[PDB]
């Protein structure tokens, strides 16, 4: 994560599951944008996207409504071996 | 036969009258606290806790609406 | 408490945020700028998130 790139795989697990997982791209450029992936596994719907251009010190995921100040930050699960570093966010709805 | 280690204290009510032979006890609902905290926390505040010992911790309260 | 007629800045040299209980009496006035966090010299957990402090 220091001198190498990384990969983010936000997984949205759900005991009660009802989701559509839409996406849009209209914002100022932060030099990191990639398309998300999908899956059809049992109770794990991984989403793969590589926006790991810049150097991380903080690495957090905010979930909620920003217009009414309802946010929730989640803890990353980083795995760095050798030169390859990866992230893992686990969201439980 | 009962003992004072029985009869847990009363943190929402307070007695205002008790007859001579202790027949008819009259209690009052004391008003809810001004700072919004529950009255058992006022009761455990004002006594028995905690030997001038503290603890500092992430209070695990969720999120504000 | 205060309503800004126009956009302005408010300086905060070094600060500390507060986690708030969901009581009726508490009147929030200003918010952490939604991209902030807390750190310590010790290896403790982060106190508040971005916009909840």
């Amino acid at each position: 994560q220091d001198v190498h790139v990384s990969f983010p795989s936000t997984a949205g697990k759900s005991r009660v599951m009802i989701g559509k997982v839409e996406p849009r791209i209209g914002i100022d450029e932060t030099v990191p944008t990639t398309i998300t992936v999908e899956d059809p596994n049992e109770v794990i719907q991984v989403n793969f996207a590589i926006e790991s251009t810049n150097k991380p010190f903080q690495n957090t995921l905010l979930i909620g409504l920003p217009n009414k100040n309802l946010e929730m930050a989640f803890e990353p699960e980083i795995k760095d071996n050798g030169k390859l570093s990866m992230y893992k966010y686990r969201i439980d709805l | 036969m009962i003992t004072p280690l029985d009869v847990p204290p009363l943190d929402y009510f307070d007695e205002v009258f008790t007859s001579e032979n202790w027949m008819v006890r009259i209690y009052q609902l004391k008003k809810d606290d001004a700072q919004g905290r529950t009255l058992r926390d006022v009761g455990e505040l004002t006594r028995s806790s905690t030997k001038t010992r503290r603890s500092i911790k992430r209070p695990e309260l969720g999120l504000r609406v | 408490v205060y309503n800004a007629r126009k956009s302005e800045d408010f300086v905060f040299g070094e600060s500390s945020a507060a986690l708030l209980e969901n009581r009726e009496q508490i009147v929030p006035i200003l918010n952490a700028p939604r991209t902030s966090f807390t750190e310590s010299k010790g290896k403790c957990n982060s106190w508040t998130s971005g916009s909840q402090g």
